[PDB]
């Protein structure tokens, strides 16, 4: 075990493209997004 | 699995993290466009 | 490069004032 | 910033923003004026007294901001640096006397219509716009009171906060000051029997005495947030660097290397 | 439910431990995305049409 | 790298594309253990 | 912040190849390894 | 240092929160493999040599 | 396993290791008989009374381990599972009545150097081999001393622990045993005049009691651990299900979906 | 599958016993 997200320093426009997301993470997002996308769309076909 | 080889030794290609938010940061972004501006 | 400096592109390149930009001008001396 | 409003969007295309790599800490507020180039107080960047040596790869600058937090896809640039340029006339121990630093880029920026650096000031505009009671715009998403000590109503900004004040003949400068004055240095606030009070406050140095050219309706930075004995008492006026006269120095460096 | 955390999906921790938490391919997720992307942009011309 | 007949998945909008740590692992632990082996003999 | 490794269950040797490291880990394990190919590298250029 | 911490190298954390820590490509990894194998090789090719 | 050894390279090339996904854990040890069906104690997966209803959706087999634990680079074949068959006639109300249970692969295995499956012993064999004092061997990472109670020295194995002991006559099981024995259970230990203490242990279940084939040199696990009253203690011997006798069942699973 | 199976590829296919491969035997009434 570890953790205070570890010790690193932030990310340059550089950066980007030679340092990318956690691809985990990303999916988390992918699919967050997607949801509530749908919930809201169940939201408008359903009050409508 | 492999089919996008390009280098043996290195097996199969897959994009990038970074090259899958940018497409979600475009993607997600005009999905809600048309969204919001809809729930109007 | 200057001569081109101090020209904000959502106001003195498109012509428009700040919520308040009569302030500077209305605190020369006296108001406009 | 004390006793402002949240600004709007674009007024500053030059408000930089200096932010420590690691950790992450907004320390202070930059001057755009060129791709490669800004200024900011000397004693933002290194402050013995309250240990402060920082360096190129220790900070970083993040151009055109809104948010002191929230991210600005696509528009918020942070390029990297190139070499710091302090003073070294630059004396903190005293009185910041010149507390200034010019800086430039590891790679340029691409001014966009969120990105713009101000006019440097000439000769006439100098000394021109400069009179007491001139009321004067200037920027920096510093704090707003006295935050280590009783204070309660909220800490930090979220979005850039704006000030316009007006300017102060040096005696009054002098007489609320126990710091010794200098013909560089220059206060102003809002006297106890107008009105308006706020002013400039913690970490919102760095930042643009912006003011704007009647000739040419030009803006102009034409001050560096460098102190201020506590943050907006009637009476006490925060102090910002003096560009012009100090000007020359900065060219002369801008003149060798960028 | 009133700041917010990040979302961390698709992961497992990899028998060897050196090597821990294992994360899903660029494929893995570019090909999920398009996945949403049909549905998404149907459904959302679904609308407009009704709209209109 | 691609253009199509190397993969059968291919897209631009995605960007540009490079290997997969797994990948990698692979041919570090591989690669790695060549070096010692090398190593580990001539050590005697 | 938050800790304990998360919440993952352990990987299938299916998973491989779908579930890969975490990228800043890798080049650590890499680092590693080559460092001690050097200085044993050196270890051997020298004692020669 | 009795038992064993894994490494974690180059990486820094994203601007934004949800994205946050972002590692070396692939690509990154692998140019950095080799250029570190060609030294390699020779500093092993070179030993040989001195010891026939 | 109690009083063992470590057991040497591939003497067990269908040692299953049941592992569970979260947390990762060792649960059981389970028994390769093919490569897409193991045997093992039916409890190991469900037991109400230590509330235990396990799937497969819940836990692999960890195949060709010899480190309980360090992971076995390019060797360990872990693969995920697919249909969980139990024997519906399972009793573990009363005491483990038919303690096995059978499951199938998701995927296949490949049965290599360190990979490969027992024998299915025949009516020959069977009860042939079957008989008092012969020993048997058996192989699990299981424990090794009463876990939660005044017990030190060595806990749990670092590789797979090596167990022989001789196959005992019904009796001596019935009298030590306070529970309902049974023609599918059966014990085995090292008699109390004899020397050569060791024992299954708490976790060695699903685990194989292997027994060498006279007339093929080949190897028949005829015997899941089961159970035992306690670990390797004078007067009491782990039981073991009875594989051929009720082998019927393990056809009848295979046949159908295998 | 089986017709192949009870034999170690480390012994068995490959003709050898384990450190007490023949305490069975040995156990068989009587040893070998
Ligand atoms: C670095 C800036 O953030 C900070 C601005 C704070 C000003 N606050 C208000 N309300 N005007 N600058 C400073 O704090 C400067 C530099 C460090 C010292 N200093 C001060 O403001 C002191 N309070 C006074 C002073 C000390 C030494 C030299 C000059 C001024
Ligand atoms: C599940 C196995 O891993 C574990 C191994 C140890 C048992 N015996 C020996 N000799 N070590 N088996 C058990 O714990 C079995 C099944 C669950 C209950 N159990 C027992 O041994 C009980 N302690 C006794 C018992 C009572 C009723 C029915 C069966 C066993």
């Amino acid at each position: 075990s570890a953790c205070k997200d570890s010790d690193w320093p932030f990310c340059s426009d550089e950066d980007w493209n030679y340092k990318c997301p956690s691809g985990c993470r990303m999916k988390g997002l992918i699919d967050e997004v997607n949801q509530d996308f749908t919930n809201r769309i169940n939201k408008l076909k359903n009050s409508l | 699995d492999n089919c996008c080889i390009l280098d043996e030794r290195f097996g199969s290609y897959c994009p990038t993290t970074c090259g899958i938010a940018d497409f979600l940061s475009t993607y997600q972004t005009k999905v809600d466009k048309d969204l919001q501006s809809l729930e109007d | 490069g200057e001569a081109d400096c101090g020209l904000r592109p959502l106001f003195e390149k498109k012509s428009l004032e700040d919520k308040t930009e009569r302030e500077l001008l209305e605190s020369y001396i006296d108001g406009r | 910033i004390v006793e402002g409003s949240d600004a709007e969007i674009g007024m500053s295309p030059w408000q930089v923003m200096l932010f420590r790599k690691s950790p992450q800490e907004l320390l202070c507020g930059a001057s755009l004026i060129s791709d490669r180039w800004v200024l900011t107080a000397a004693h933002c960047l290194l402050y013995p007294p309250w240990d402060k040596n920082f360096t190129e790869n220790d900070l970083l600058v993040r151009i055109g901001k809104h948010s002191r937090t929230r991210y600005e896809r696509n528009i918020e640039k942070i390029s990297m640096l190139e070499k710091i340029y302090i003073h070294p006339r630059y004396n903190w121990r005293e009185n910041l006397d010149r507390d200034i630093a010019l800086m430039k880029l590891k790679k340029p920026v691409a001014f966009s219509d969120y990105i713009h650096p101000v006019c440097l000031p000439d000769r006439e505009t100098a000394a021109s716009l400069l009179q007491a009671g001139y009321k004067g715009r200037v920027t920096g998403w510093g704090n707003l009171k006295e935050t280590w000590t009783a204070n309660v109503g909220k800490g930090q900004p979220s979005v850039l906060q704006v000030v316009n004040l007006p300017i102060v003949e040096r005696p009054v400068c002098k007489d609320s000051t126990r710091i010794r004055i200098t013909d560089n240095m220059f206060c102003a606030g809002y006297k106890p029997d107008e009105g308006k009070r706020g002013d400039a406050c913690e970490g919102d140095s760095g930042g643009p005495f912006v003011m704007k050219s009647p000739f040419n309706n030009r803006w102009y930075q034409m001050g560096i947030v460098s102190w201020g004995e506590g943050c907006d008492r009637d009476g006490k006026y925060g102090f910002y660097t003096h560009v012009f006269r100090l000007k020359k120095w900065i060219q002369k460096v801008i003149d060798q290397f960028g | 439910k009133v700041e917010r955390k990040a979302p961390d999906a698709g992961g497992c921790l990899h028998a060897d431990p050196d090597l821990g938490v294992l994360c899903p391919t660029g494929c893995q997720l570019q090909e999920a995305l398009l996945q949403q992307e049909r549905p998404i942009r149907n459904s959302v011309d679904e609308l407009n049409n009704n709209v209109e």
